[PDB]
């Protein structure tokens, strides 16, 4: 098929154009809300810290997904490793809060600790990337959180997106390419 | 949904286990779907087959 | 008396990708409405067949320019979403998330000369089972193969077909890989007329029956 | 033909070599009346007209990458500047036009293209930037390229002084080629207006 | 056999929150009966919005004095829960101990002179995005104001308004924050006849579509 | 809108006076019973310990919220960490009745115990102030309590408000600002 | 209810959870929610709009 390209209108071809067959397809594991669906670790950690679905590594599946995003939506779950009790405030909350057992605070249970936290933040929803000019009264705004949470110890942190809402894709980029024709690598298989 | 697979119904409410979304007018504003879906799939000319 | 129970072994570890939920500690908590906010997608294959992205060419170019000598093969490369070629498209960019794939890859020719300069081209899918991919034209034509010419149209859309051994097809080479697995897509050049330095973009789009499935996180954190 | 002419206020704008309009993320805009701004807010269709700005001049020895931007809203010393030094909040979508007018006999091609939230785009990112609400501009083909895109963000409502959702971008994706018969450059304008233009939260005088 | 049973890991523990109720130990207590006691209240903001109480203004005084001279300004404050001179009303007692709030807050003036001392008011509404707040009416008439003067009635009540870019407003201020996000009200005296020495009390109270979300235990203990 | 404020009648006007549409309101954490409901913390303790909700700490969520109201009712659920068993005696019981196994007691089961009891005083309401001449035959009559607990040691103690009812309010004050403008606060922000 | 969100009933019964209530005459007896909507919320006055 030809058509008018400088026009940017989508054209799909099938194999039919020159005899095929076009066939079915299972969609599954490209749907959005299920391949958010699991849990990424968060690397940096401390004593004190504040939930930013930006500290996921950028090249891991969902961390890859969530930046070729403009902006999301979701709800969350947390695992966390953690030495005494583990102590969770919503977003806009003094870091002071923190400190008060009466907000969520989930006493010592080995191996670790799982929760359900609700989306908190004030905004219909948040960005990857936020391009202010300022933005105050490569940095985004401190609204953009999930609270925070702290313990004795924190040594270990992943964390889920529930429900996940994509909007306005952005480049999802592979691994850059060296060889003359493929990127080889070791690929499983029988001793 | 996305990623849950358990039979059973859950044994907290729902307005305790997620936030509860609120309206303004989770309806068909896939925009993407309707801009595949509205893929040209022609011939675009006369055809000798 | 109370319900017996038996705690069986082996089973209650967390695992990361578990169909289960956590339980909720902050109830009654109403988000800000954002009904009908713009520009969502639900599948990454909706964007994928949508939105074609460019292939990578010679020194890093979204075109192939036309050859002025009497070579006709203007570009030659993998069937395979780990190619160099493709290693800038956003189909790469979601394939590399996933161990198999299978059904059809379009790529778009669109021709970027001044309204003085014309062409001929041709696509080939060259399978697997020889050992190198023709630089003729006329060894490609046995091949499944298109030609067209330049004119009021500038853009010409072409599928790449799933034709394999098995069901589905790895995204990912092994090192053991001499030749592609796949076979080869080559793009000639018939002729032209003043089309010298006029250039041929190239882009790919996931097929209508296109499909990734069996999700992986591969990449070195 | 490929005659399009498009009105916005009293201003209009007609070209005879029209590619069509590409929406971008939607064909309409959300709602405008939001618990954000309480019922406060007012549309100023006085701001709703065309508005110029010169982008570039593409020249041959500008190769694949090459790109301009242009965050939106810019300067603008109108009835739009004024609303923005007036009022607290606003919101506006906006329909751009952009010019590249050499010749048939010229050879190349532009991508333009509307981008949310602008990042600096690495090299290996720009092969992927049709992801974006876009059109291209072949002088074979056509001089014009049309966007229409909606108000978007996190807020319903901006303080454009603090951000700017929306900028837009024209990047070489093929060099200009020249000739004797052709323009020996060509330069890029953009024709643009806000659309739907809301504001809200009077502000004092400077007096 | 039995009822076979996965203990899961990562719950379990107690979340001082948590939505489940203990395990009773001692039955069939009915106790005294309370039927019709008065005074009751259900939620925070009827007594909010019934009962509106004082701010604090210049040496600890919930009004402000007219003056003699030929400044105009009776006032000026942060519209901010955290706001010096809200930090003695029940309102800001309440949003302490919560993290977010949208919605209306109403203040009143009451004109406290005497039957020969007269006077017109102004109140404004400035809202973010100029540096520092007029002290004059004439630049403050650009603003969503109201003028008021004096007579049989003397009080007056007012709606900050909410205008913000998010739909909910922190009720805390951040220590790296210069100018009041939400802005300013501003109260101003046009001119006044022998009403030199008078006071205006000035109260708020939470508006119909007040709203605190997020529950917070912030203070130090 | 200008009213006759010495009556003392409530007023409350809306942006609509001026052009504006009064929004959707949703008060659930404003809630008594619901806010009421959560654990707070005993920090005095000793190996007897007669359980008294004004031990509560004055500027917690609970603590601040009951002292902003003059009489109360509710059930109770209490966590303890402690040392052997734990005994629990209701109101009105003779203190040596605490090392009698009969009254309830809860026999040690790491990590602490969680329990919850009736409200079980005389009055049909109990008070935060009482203005008593003295009360015989700022303190409050032995009579409002919730029973007492005891063990070999008692680490721990948190509090639980259940069905709780509010009557006559009271000051509810914020922190005292010393700032000429605002009480600013470290708020949680990502890193 | 105020903060209890699981769906299943309770194990134990009624008189055995809670303290049970007596009467003498859970009604409308919300003083503070009387006053509330009783404010006055018009214009006291001629308008000019
Ligand atoms: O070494 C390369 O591959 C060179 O890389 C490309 O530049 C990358 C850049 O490295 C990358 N930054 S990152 O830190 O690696 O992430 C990012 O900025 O993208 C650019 C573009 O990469 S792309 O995948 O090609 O799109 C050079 O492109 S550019 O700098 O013009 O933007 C690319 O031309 C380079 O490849 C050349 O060198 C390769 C190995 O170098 S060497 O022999 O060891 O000296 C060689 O294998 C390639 O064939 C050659 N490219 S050629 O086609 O022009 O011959
Ligand atoms: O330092 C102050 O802020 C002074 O505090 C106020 O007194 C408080 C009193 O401290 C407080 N007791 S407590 O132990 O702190 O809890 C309680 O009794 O309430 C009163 C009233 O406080 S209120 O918040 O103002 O309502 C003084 O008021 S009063 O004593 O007349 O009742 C208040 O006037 C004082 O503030 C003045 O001093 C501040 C700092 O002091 S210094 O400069 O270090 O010497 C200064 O910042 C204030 O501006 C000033 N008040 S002014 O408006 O008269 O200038």
């Amino acid at each position: 098929t030809t058509t008018t390209g400088e026009s940017a209108d989508p054209v799909t071809t099938t194999v039919e154009n020159y005899g095929g067959d076009t066939q079915v397809q299972r969609r599954h594991h490209t749907d959005v809300g299920f391949i958010m669906d699991r849990f990424v670790k968060i690397n940096s950690l401390s004593p004190t810290h504040v939930i930013d679905l930006m500290q996921t590594h950028k090249h891991g599946i969902v961390g890859a997904l969530l930046r070729a995003a403009t902006y999301y939506f979701s709800d969350l779950e947390i695992v966390v490793r953690h030495d005494g009790n583990l102590t969770w405030v919503p977003n806009g909350a003094p870091e002071a809060a923190l400190s008060n057992t009466s907000n969520p605070t989930a006493y010592n249970k080995a191996p670790f600790t799982r929760l359900a936290l609700p989306y908190t933040a004030p905004h219909r929803v948040l960005a990857t990337v936020y391009d202010g000019t300022n933005k105050y009264s490569t940095q985004l705004p401190a609204s953009f959180n999930y609270g925070a949470i702290q313990a004795q110890a924190i040594h270990e942190l992943l964390v889920r997106m529930k429900r996940a809402e994509l909007y306005c894709p952005r480049p999802l980029l592979a691994i850059k390419v060296t060889s003359q024709d493929r990127y080889k690598q070791k690929i499983i298989a029988p001793a | 949904s996305g990623n849950t697979g358990s039979i059973i119904n859950n044994y907290y409410m729902q307005q305790y286990q997620n936030s509860m979304s609120t309206q303004l007018g989770t309806q068909n504003n896939d925009w993407f779907s309707k801009l595949a879906s509205s893929a040209f799939t022609g011939l675009f000319g006369a055809l000798l087959a | 008396g109370i319900f017996p129970v038996a705690c069986a072994d082996g089973y209650g570890g967390l695992v990361t990708t578990d169909p289960k939920t956590a339980d909720p500690v902050y109830g009654k908590v109403y988000n800000p409405p954002k009904t009908n906010y713009p520009g969502r997608f639900t599948n990454l294959l909706d964007v994928a067949e949508a939105c074609p992205t460019f292939l990578r060419f010679d020194d890093g170019k979204p075109y192939v320019v036309t050859r002025a000598d009497d070579t006709r093969l203007l570009a030659k490369f993998d069937v395979s979403l780990a190619a160099k070629h493709m290693s800038n498209t956003y189909l790469s960019g979601i394939a590399q998330y996933y161990t198999q794939y299978s059904g059809t890859i379009n790529l778009h020719f669109m021709f970027t000369g001044s309204t003085d300069s014309k062409a001929r081209y041709m696509v080939a899918y060259i399978p697997p089972g020889v050992e190198t991919p023709p630089d003729t034209p006329e060894e490609a034509a046995h091949c499944i193969h298109a030609e067209w010419d330049t004119g009021l149209n500038s853009k010409f859309t072409f599928s790449i077909p799933y034709v394999s051994a098995a069901d589905y097809a790895y995204t990912a080479s092994d090192t053991a890989e001499t030749t592609n697995v796949q076979g080869w897509v080559c793009v000639y050049q018939i002729t032209h007329g003043k089309a010298e330095n006029d250039t041929l973009l190239v882009s790919a789009s996931a097929g209508k029956d296109f499909e990734l499935r069996l999700p992986i996180d591969p990449r070195t954190q | 033909d490929r005659l399009l002419t498009t009105r916005n206020g009293h201003t209009t704008s007609t070209t005879q070599s029209s590619v069509g309009v590409t929406y971008g993320y939607s064909t309409e805009e959300d709602h405008v009346a939001g618990p954000n701004t309480s019922g406060l807010e007012t549309r100023v269709v006085q701001a709703e007209r065309f508005f110029k700005k010169f982008l570039f001049d593409w020249t041959t020895d500008k190769p694949f990458g090459y790109l301009t931007k242009l965050e939106l809203p810019t300067d603008h010393h109108g009835v739009f500047g004024h609303l923005v030094d007036s009022y607290a909040y606003m919101r506006n979508g906006w329909d751009v036009e952009v010019s590249a007018v050499g010749n048939q006999f010229n050879g190349g091609c532009l991508l333009v293209a509307m981008v949310p939230e602008w990042k600096a785009f690495d090299t290996r990112e720009k092969y992927q930037l049709t992801l974006f609400p876009h059109q291209f501009i072949s002088p074979r083909t056509n001089m014009t390229a049309h966007i229409t895109v909606p108000y978007l963000g996190v807020n319903r409502y901006d303080q454009y002084k603090k951000h700017k959702p929306w900028t837009l971008v024209v990047m070489v994706l093929s060099p200009l080629t020249v000739s004797n018969t052709a323009a020996p450059q060509i330069k890029v304008y953009a024709n643009i207006a806000p659309t739907y233009v809301h504001v809200a939260g009077e502000l004092p005088s400077k007096e």
